[PDB]
């Protein structure tokens, strides 16, 4: 029915501890983090004006969707191999995430034609 | 008091006499154009603006809820006995401690003060 | 209390109430009704005003309790303007004895007959209310 | 009579196509515009392009009449519509699509001062007088 | 002065990539409203407060000078930080600054103009009610001011 | 005679119309379905001092909406049109503005969503990518 | 979707009004731009709370400040701004139900949680400048009570006001019980304390 105030106590405390069970108390750090990439990342590179180019030829590049691999480290080899936070800190890498973009590019030569050609995860 | 606008290019009229005949006329800058002034005066001022709030307190403020509310005064226009009280909120008064009330009754917006 | 009315600096703007300016060119018709009572009373013994005046008038209310508080009167303050701006400034006031303390302004006959004649009432308003000293 | 609790309901018919585009102008309150003395009206683009997306310019009576200037409503409604429903004697209402929104603007007729004379008026700012005297200068 | 002291307070407005701030009815004119109606609409919303009216008296005197779009697009590409060799080029570059450096969270679109004109017609009268006492100042501790 | 000249007889016959802002889904309906003109039914009731406007959808366009009017006091808007022909026109004076609204509120708020959510699939996301690209 | 939302409801937009209709309308402002008008801003309050707290439209972050006085509406959707949850509180009593408790309690097995809170309008996150409008019970047991006739008119009410206090602050026990600049200097050695 209602929360008699004998209860409240009791009652405000599960609240709570559900609120941090839900959110934690870092929210703030990674709510950020992850509209930075999942937004921000992917609005700055589409609101960018596509590059005309002018020799004569004209060309001009789109940049068109942003993927993001999960961070990955290269060994000396060059073998890309996942790396963990601890192989981070341990060994004084930089733990970050590979950017990809897809780019679009077209070129007219006065020719009545367009040659249009995309760069799939540049 | 009143500001007058040009007729004819809405601009400001502004306050004009004929030696011919030294009446007020308000007439247009860069207009030409000038009209027959009726209030004669063309400044006022007052330096002591005791003007009351109850010109200024809007008849909304009945539905702020951080705003206290009093059994006491009832609304002299319906009755109702529940009204709004609060203070001046205006940094000219300089005795910004008497209050001013609101009926809380809707479609009443009757104000006064004690 | 008398020392310190003679210390602090005390400005028309103390004491006046509200100012307005007014245009009525004929005295003996003194838009103001109120002023018609006792204008009319300078004007029939017009003094340096005979022959010429200007039809704008500034017009100032003074706060008796102000005036009273700081232990001045009409007198003293219209022989202030006169003698701070000469006869430049034609001041006439209605008798202490009325409901509300009103002086009228116009600008000197033969200057009627020095910046401007309107405009220039604001420039002394300002002025009066702002740099002259009681 | 009737006429005072009258009660009607018409068909709303909406045409797939018209010669003719409409849109909508509209006049602030206090231009009063009347349109009886509107004898000649010309709505032309502007000339500062000396094209579709520039201003307008709308005179009435020719150069005599009063002069006026259109602007096209910048902020669009993407969820939201205006038509024009016009009354019929067949009992069906014809509606328009809003296709453009203009506000008219007067332009007052009168020897203003040239950026050229504002130029050097402007150094009067620092102690103009007697406003009336510049304009009955010039 | 005595002309000064006559016409009291005015308001002018320090606009990016300008010098020297403009008078704010140059502004207004710049952005094509021409009459002082038009203008006064947009700061004063009642007209029946005498008091906001004699607030405007003094920069409406110090913009009458003037009266035209073109010729106040001229005088703000004047004091721009790049002057203009040439009226065109001053008018050019005022109406860039205006078009796309002020207020630009109002809109940047050839016709938002409107919209600014209402929001500058919004901060002059935010400016106004504070000069006039009718709202308190803003204070800059509050934390709903801060991001 | 000129390419910019209007014909006023729109204005000159005093040409009264109405003004009614209407949603973009409802209008879109009715533009899908203009080639029918069986797009719905308006009604108009009037009383002593209170009138009322709503309009009604074809059920198979579907597959009631009562008119908040205003008034045309505050403001003076008028109708004009641009022929093929390169020749304007004033069609007439807008009399009375209204705007369509659904009857129903909380269903209404679906809908909303659904052109909400219409509206926001074309907002792209980065995609997480499970292996590097080689 | 709040811009989209308001045109649905009456607001005029800037651009569509003559400048008498200023005067008695109330200003809406989007994220501070001045979007339009509205004739009926406490219907429109009332409906953009609604909407926020059945999460359809508008969602849980975004603040919606009317300034009754003022005649202004301000709806802020940017980020940056601070928030916190406060308890809803109708006619003097708390939203919050023994149903809510009970299957908070019983959370897990159940996958009920905070954002089922958050959905069914229970609770709601105030932020800076809303707080300005918001009338905030300290606790239900005391400060609603009829008898104590204080406020009649709460809005919100604190969950619990120990949720004032930050992370080294929340350390201290009995913190009430200390002078101020003791709670300062503990909040500073309780990071430099060893672990
Ligand atoms: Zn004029
Ligand atoms: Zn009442």
């Amino acid at each position: 029915d209602e929360i008699t105030p004998d209860l409240w106590q009791e009652a405000c405390w599960i609240v709570i501890s559900s609120y941090f069970d839900e959110k934690g108390l870092v929210r703030q750090q990674l709510d950020s983090f992850d509209e930075f990439i999942q937004m921000s990342v992917q609005r700055i590179v589409e609101d960018a004006p596509p590059i005309d180019l002018q020799a004569p030829p004209r060309y001009l590049l789109k940049f068109e969707q942003i993927y993001l691999s999960k961070p990955t480290h290269w060994e000396r080899d060059g073998a890309p191999s996942p790396m963990m936070p601890n192989e981070a800190r341990l060994r004084n890498l930089t733990y970050s995430a590979p950017l990809y973009v897809d780019i679009t590019k077209t070129v007219i030569k006065e020719g009545e034609e367009q040659l249009q050609t995309q760069h799939q995860k540049t | 008091v009143g500001i007058r606008f040009c007729q004819e290019c809405n601009n400001m009229l502004y306050p004009k006499e004929d030696k011919e005949n030294r009446i007020l006329l308000y007439a247009c800058r860069n207009c030409d154009y000038q009209q027959e002034a009726d209030n004669s005066c063309i400044y006022v001022n007052k330096i002591t603006h005791e003007v009351d709030e109850l010109t200024q307190i809007i008849a909304d403020v009945s539905q702020d809820p951080t705003l206290p509310r009093t059994e006491d005064h009832p609304c002299q226009k319906c009755g109702h006995k529940e009204a709004v009280f609060f203070q001046s909120h205006s940094a000219r008064a300089e005795d910004a401690m008497r209050l001013y009330y609101v009926c809380t009754a809707p479609h009443c917006g009757h104000r006064w003060t004690e | 209390k008398d020392i310190l009315c003679r210390l602090e600096h005390t400005t028309l703007r103390k004491v006046t109430a509200n100012t307005a300016i007014y245009y009525d060119p004929n005295p003996q018709s003194t838009v103001v009704a109120e002023d018609q009572e006792w204008v009319n009373v300078y004007y029939e013994m017009p003094d340096f005003d005979v022959a010429r005046i200007s039809p704008w008038l500034l017009r100032v209310e003074l706060d008796r309790k102000h005036m009273t508080d700081r232990k001045l009167t009409m007198e003293q303050i219209a022989e202030k303007i006169n003698a701070g701006f000469g006869d430049d400034l034609n001041c006439i006031f209605n008798d202490d004895n009325a409901e509300k303390l009103v002086l009228r302004i116009r600008i000197m006959n033969s200057d009627e007959n020095k910046m401007d004649d309107d405009v220039f009432l604001r420039c002394i308003e300002s002025n009066m209310l702002t740099d002259m000293t009681l | 009579g009737p006429s005072s609790q009258n009660v009607t309901e018409y068909v709303v018919r909406v045409p797939k196509n018209t010669t003719k585009k409409y849109n909508i102008m509209a006049f602030n309150a206090a231009d009063k515009v009347n349109f009886a003395t509107w004898n000649q009206a010309r709505l032309e683009r502007d000339l500062s392009n000396k094209p579709e997306d520039q201003p307008w310019l709308l005179r009435v009576n020719g150069k005599s009449g009063r002069k006026f200037k259109g602007i096209k409503k910048g902020g669009v409604t993407e969820n939201t519509s205006y038509y024009i429903f016009t009354q019929c004697p067949d009992g069906a209402f014809e509606a328009f699509p809003v296709h453009n929104w203009y506000n008219f603007t007067p332009l007052a007729r009168h020897r203003t001062l040239t950026a050229e004379e504002a130029e050097e008026e402007w150094e009067r700012r620092n102690k103009v007088l007697n406003h009336f005297s510049i304009m009955q200068q010039r | 002065g005595a002309k000064k002291s006559a016409i009291g307070q005015r308001i002018v407005a320090t606009l990016p990539y300008i010098k020297q701030e403009v008078p704010i009815i140059i502004v207004f004119r710049a952005l094509g409203f021409v009459s002082d109606r038009d203008i006064l609409e947009h700061i004063i919303y009642d007209f029946e407060d005498p008091e906001m009216m004699e607030m405007v008296k003094p920069s409406l005197d110090e913009a009458f000078v003037i009266q035209e779009q073109n010729v106040a697009l001229n005088f703000i590409g004047s004091r721009g930080a790049k002057p203009g060799v040439t009226k065109e080029k001053r008018i050019k570059y005022a109406k860039e600054v205006l078009q796309k450096e002020m207020l630009p969270h109002v809109g940047v679109s050839d016709f938002c103009e409107t919209k600014k004109a209402y929001f500058l017609g919004y901060m002059v009268h935010r400016l106004l009610l504070a000069a006039l006492g009718r709202r308190e100042l803003d204070d800059r501790d509050h934390y709903g001011n801060k991001r | 005679a000129e390419r910019g000249e209007l014909d006023l007889t729109g204005a000159k016959q005093n040409t009264g119309v109405w003004l009614v802002k209407v949603p973009k889904y409802l209008s879109q309906q009715w533009a899908k379905a203009s080639g029918r003109g069986e797009v719905g039914k308006l009604r108009i009731a009037k009383t002593q001092g209170r009138t009322e406007v709503s309009f009604t959808l074809n059920e198979d366009l579907a597959n009631e909406h009562p008119f908040v009017l205003q008034s045309v006091g505050g403001q003076t808007l008028t109708v004009f049109t641009e022929s093929s022909s390169d020749k304007l026109s004033l069609e007439g004076i807008v009399v009375q503005r209204a705007e369509c609204r659904p009857a129903a509120s909380e269903n209404y708020m679906r809908l909303k969503r659904l052109q909400i959510e219409e509206s926001s699939k074309p907002v792209r996301l980065s995609q997480q990518l499970d292996k590097v690209v080689t | 979707p709040i811009l989209e939302f308001l045109e649905e409801w009456s607001m005029e937009n800037l651009e569509e009004i003559s400048p008498a209709a200023i005067a008695d309308a109330t200003k809406i402002f989007v994220n501070g731009c001045w979007v339009g008008i509205h004739k009926d801003p406490e219907q429109l309050m009332n409906t953009l709370r609604k909407l926020r707290r059945q999460m359809d439209i508008i969602v849980s972050e975004v603040s919606m400040i009317r300034d009754i006085r003022e005649r202004e509406i301000r709806i802020y959707t940017d980020a940056g701004r601070i928030c916190r949850p406060l308890l809803i509180v109708e006619k003097q009593k708390l939203l919050l139900k023994k149903r809510h408790i009970d299957q908070l309690k019983e959370r897990e097995y159940n996958n009920y949680s905070w954002q089922d809170l958050v959905a069914s309008g229970v609770v709601e996150y105030i932020d800076t400048l809303e707080e300005e409008t918001v009338m905030l019970a300290m606790t239900p047991d005391d400060l609603q009570e009829k008898e104590v006739a204080y406020c009649s008119t709460y809005t919100h009410c604190e969950i619990h006001p120990s949720m004032i206090l930050g992370v080294c602050a929340s350390i201290i026990p009995f913190p009430d019980h200390n002078q101020s600049p003791r709670n300062t200097y503990q909040s500073a050695m309780g990071k430099q304390a060893m672990g």
